[PDB]
């Protein structure tokens, strides 16, 4: 199928209106990075000739 | 389509796996690029009927209804101005589904300021949004409000310099 | 930057090979209409607020804090006066309440 982009919002705009949040959510998300890698040493001489 | 080359090749080993699957590699980054540039919002947001922002205008950013690709007229001029076993990927996103993502933007920056980037969009009226934006630089509602025809013309000013100054220079 | 939503804060956990941010933020919810205006005008006087926004649930007005929905009685003490009723854009008439009139009425 072709892709949905995202659910369809229209927002209610007019020259005179606000809307105002009555209340709140206290959310936690999580955000992962890689840091480092696995530290890897070659012996080149060991590796091409043995 | 030689089989004595490519037996000779295969005494080589995976190096054909490793370039191609770097290549693989960098088709899916471009595509994860797309993703995070613009696929930040999951509610595709539309402007209203009525243009009435309080004098300012948008139309040049805005899409025009009156093109099939559903492009901004400068969106249309940027994209006027940019000109043996190889393939081409095609982008997972084209180029009309990027528009309305950036129409959605828009819509949101719009019609509901800075409050759809945080949570869900809430509706505010444009000159009390740019009068929030005044306040966020340090000056005073007020200012915005006794010169906001003078703003706005100063916007729409501002808005035809950029697409004269891409449009003249190459 | 640090989450989805306006940000409170963070915390940091150890992954193999990686970090883990905990990000802890503050999202708006459960909004509601209000009719709004950019100033009140009193006395011929315009008042526009100092931290929030004047907001109308149909017959009074108030003035609140932008993030979170608690409405307060227009005084002088949250709204500051610049010029006169004539150069903005949509003033509505309302009155604002001063408190020192009750005490040199008493
Ligand atoms: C604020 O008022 C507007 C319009 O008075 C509401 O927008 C309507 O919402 C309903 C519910 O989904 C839709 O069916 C209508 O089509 C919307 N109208 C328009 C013009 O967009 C809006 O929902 C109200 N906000 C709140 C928080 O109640
Ligand atoms: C704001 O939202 C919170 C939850 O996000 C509401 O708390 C809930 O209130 C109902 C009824 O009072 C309880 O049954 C729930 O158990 C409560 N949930 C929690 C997590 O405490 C709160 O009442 C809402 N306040 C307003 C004014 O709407
Ligand atoms: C917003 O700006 C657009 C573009 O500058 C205005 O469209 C112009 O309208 C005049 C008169 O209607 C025409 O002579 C121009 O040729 C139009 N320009 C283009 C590029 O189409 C528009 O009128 C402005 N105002 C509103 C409310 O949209
Ligand atoms: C808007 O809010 C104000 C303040 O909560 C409402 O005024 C109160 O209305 C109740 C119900 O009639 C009265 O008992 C109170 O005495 C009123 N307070 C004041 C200070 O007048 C007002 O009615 C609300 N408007 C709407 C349309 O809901
Ligand atoms: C808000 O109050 C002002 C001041 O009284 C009103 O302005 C008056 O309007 C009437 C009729 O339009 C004129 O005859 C007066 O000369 C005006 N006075 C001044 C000082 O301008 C204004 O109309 C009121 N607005 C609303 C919506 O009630
Ligand atoms: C909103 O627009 C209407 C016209 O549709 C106008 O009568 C009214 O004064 C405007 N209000 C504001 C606050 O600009």
């Amino acid at each position: 199928y072709t892709m949905s982009l995202g659910v369809e919002n229209s927002v209610a705009y007019s020259n005179n209106s606000i809307a105002i949040p009555t209340n709140f959510t206290i959310s936690v998300t999580t955000e992962i990075l890689p840091v480092s890698m696995t530290k890897t040493s070659v012996d080149c001489t060991m590796y091409i000739c043995g | 389509d030689s089989t004595e080359c490519s037996n000779l090749l295969l005494q080589y080993g995976s190096f054909c796996t490793q370039l191609n699957r770097a290549l693989t590699g960098i088709a899916v980054e471009q595509d994860k690029n797309t993703q995070e540039v613009f696929a930040q919002v999951k509610q595709i947001y539309k402007t209203p009927p009525i243009k009435d922002f309080g004098g300012f205008n948008f139309s040049q950013i805005l899409p025009d209804p009156s093109k099939p690709s559903k492009r901004s007229p400068i969106e249309d001029l940027l994209f006027n101005k940019v000109t043996n076993g190889l393939t081409v990927l095609p982008p997972l996103l084209t180029d009309e589904m990027i528009a309305q993502y950036t129409s959605a933007l828009l819509a949101g920056t719009i019609t509901s300021g800075w409050t759809f980037g945080a949570g869900p969009a809430l509706q505010i009226p444009f000159p009390m949004q740019m009068a929030y934006r005044f306040n966020g630089i340090g000056v005073t509602q007020n200012v915005l409000y006794e010169n906001q025809k003078l703003i706005a013309n100063q916007f729409n000013s501002a808005i035809g310099k950029i697409q004269d100054s891409l449009s003249s220079t190459p | 930057f640090c989450g989805k939503g306006y940000h409170l804060m963070s915390f940091p956990q150890s992954a193999p090979h990686g970090v883990v941010f905990l990000h802890v933020t503050y999202v708006p919810a459960q909004e509601k209409n209000f009719t709004t205006a950019p100033a009140i005008c009193h006395d011929g006087k315009a008042h526009f607020p100092r931290e929030g926004v004047f907001v109308s649930n149909g017959t009074h007005w108030f003035v609140t804090q932008r993030n979170f929905y608690e409405p307060q009685i227009i005084t002088t003490d949250n709204t500051f006066v610049s010029g006169n009723c004539d150069v903005v854009i949509g003033i509505v008439n309302n009155t604002v309440y001063d408190p020192l009139q009750p005490e040199l009425d008493s």
